[PDB]
């Protein structure tokens, strides 16, 4: 987090930070019923926008 | 509004004379050694194609 | 009130005796079925419309099943506008108004008993690590739905424990020749090709195999759709099963459910079909395709989707026999994988060895 | 239906070769083209139209004989393609029904 605040004060933007859903990173989970399945946790939530 | 349009919306003075000159385009080299045999006559009722 | 046309003058020999044969068929209380059938011949839409419509306005009949002779599915799009037309139920069993016609009309009416090639690309998998063929190569020929099959074909390779490998060509001119045809026919990685071809060019197409050198039962192939070379699989979806008197009763079967899934609900009896055209008007129209979803007879579910094809089939995968004949090999029957001729002797039946030296045991 | 009554015994009563629709000037629900589509294409013969645009008609699986000389609604897409490339623009959403 520390880190976060250095790079924010240096760059003019803000910030709201909020934690996962489920404390595991992204994994593919492969499934193949939503073509190929899909990705979940962090890195799922990246792409959704 | 940067909206599209058509040229000749609602027109038929050019697209009747063009639809002859393909169709007589085509029957002009229509004769060949293939069968140029007319459709079925008759409307009661055929099965051949 | 039922319409049970049917389609060839054979057909009509047994047609009259099989009015009284499916009126007793199925009972439902407060439920009255009265078989009519039809002389008619030609497959010209001329007497398809003229005299039916004297069923629709004299007989006042509600639910009509067709059965085609011949193999030609130019009749399928013909009951497919006239059941949107005055918003009537209509099935068709089997017959040339066989393989599932996409995309359909809105608010239309026609329910198909056919499988598409979707549930007939799943089965064949099962097939391959069975018998231990994980190496395959899949082709296609020009066709309006070449697409599908192209496109799902990497979705089932995704996952699995086993690896697998595909390849294969776009399409094929058999009009290019032979020798062209076979010169790109020797890009050949794995024992097994599919092919997704028509039933005009399925002759040409195996002819055109012949120079390729690959006749016997050495080398398989898969057939997608509805001098033989040996070693060839089909689908019937229950295309040779089922006899005919039965698969006949049932189509009328579902729909007196579906009279029963409304009129529990309300009491109204439609009569869209009393005239033809006696009306100028066709807004008239609700619950067109609302029904036919839970469907059980014959211990078979028989579920359909919104465009009106079977989603829950009993499909049988067919193989050719050395005599130039056509039986049953594998069951699938509600997610059954059962099978027959077991998978014992591997590189044996189904496929003969193309050399006797690099197999040992 | 009403037409449907002569799409041989008044069409090809001349044995003709092709046949030519128009858009309806009642505009309703494009209904005109539907029964000429599915009786002239039964007989594998090719038809033609004008002041066509509806995509319905664009593959061969349910309209194997159709060849409307007026593209379909579907070409707007193509224009706004090379519209918004000479105003330098690289991201877009679109609002589809």
């Amino acid at each position: 987090i520390d880190l976060l605040i250095k790079l924010a004060r240096t760059m003019n933007f803000t910030y709201e930070v909020h934690l996962v859903a489920d404390g595991k990173f992204g994994t593919q989970e492969r499934v193949n019923n939503s073509n190929k399945k899909e990705w979940n946790g962090m890195m799922g939530e990246l792409l959704s926008g | 509004i940067l909206g599209l349009q058509l040229i000749n919306g609602k027109n038929e003075s050019a697209h009747i004379s063009d639809a002859v000159g393909v169709v007589a385009q085509a029957v002009h080299e229509l004769l060949e050694k293939e069968n140029i045999t007319d459709p079925p006559r008759g409307c009661v009722g055929n099965t051949n194609i | 009130n039922v319409a049970l046309v049917f389609s060839g003058p054979a057909y009509a020999a047994e047609a009259a005796r099989l009015g009284p044969a499916v009126a007793a068929a199925v009972r439902s209380p407060g439920l009255d079925v009265r078989p009519v059938a039809l002389v008619l011949n030609g497959s010209d839409p001329r007497s398809l419309v003229l005299q039916l419509c004297d069923l629709l306005s004299g007989l006042r009949v509600h639910g009509v099943v067709f059965e085609d002779d011949s193999r030609a599915p130019a009749v399928a799009p013909i009951l497919d506008f006239l059941s949107a037309q005055t918003s009537l139920p209509i099935v068709a069993v089997h017959g040339g108004a066989a393989l599932v016609l996409t995309p359909k009309e809105k608010g239309s009416t026609f329910l198909q008993l056919g499988s598409s090639t979707e549930q007939q690309l799943q089965v064949i998998f099962e097939v391959l690590e069975e018998y231990d063929w994980t190496s395959f190569v899949a082709v296609t020929t020009r066709a309006p739905g070449h697409r599908a099959f192209l496109s799902y074909i990497e979705v089932l390779t995704d996952g699995s424990l086993v690896g697998w490998e595909h390849r294969g060509a776009l399409t094929l001119d058999p009009g290019a020749g032979e020798a062209v045809l076979s010169a790109q026919l020797r890009s050949v990685s794995a024992q097994i090709r599919l092919l997704f071809c028509a039933r005009e060019e399925a002759e040409p197409v195996f002819r055109a195999a012949e120079e390729a050198g690959l006749t016997g039962s050495g080398y398989v192939w898969f057939m997608v759709g509805p001098p033989l070379p040996a070693g060839l699989f089909a689908v019937r979806s229950a295309g040779w099963r089922d006899d005919l008197a039965r698969r006949v009763a049932a189509g009328v079967a579902v729909v007196a459910r579906g009279a029963q899934a409304l009129l529990r609900d309300y009491g109204f009896l439609p009569e869209l079909g009393h005239d033809c055209r006696a009306q100028n008007r066709t807004h008239r129209g609700e619950s067109l395709h609302r029904y036919f979803m839970n469907i059980t007879w014959d211990n078979r579910d028989y579920s359909f989707n919104e465009d009106g094809f079977l989603v829950n089939p009993s499909l049988v995968v067919i193989s050719l026999t050395r005599d130039r004949t056509w039986e049953v090999v594998g069951s699938w029957e509600q997610q059954t994988l059962r099978l027959k001729y077991p998978l014992w002797s591997r590189y044996g039946r189904f496929l003969q060895p193309v050399d006797d030296t690099q197999h040992l045991t | 239906i009403q037409m449907a009554l002569s799409v041989c015994e008044d069409l090809i009563s001349s044995q003709v070769y092709a046949i030519l629709v128009s858009h309806p000037p009642t505009p309703n629900d494009h209904f005109t083209p539907t029964p000429v589509s599915y009786t002239a294409g039964f007989y594998r013969i090719p038809v033609l139209g004008l002041t066509t645009r509806m995509s319905i008609y664009s593959d061969k699986s349910i309209h194997l004989s159709f060849l409307r000389t007026v593209p379909p609604y579907s070409h707007q897409s193509s224009v706004w393609f090379e519209m918004m490339r000479v105003y330098s623009w690289n991201h877009i959403i679109l609002l589809v029904s």
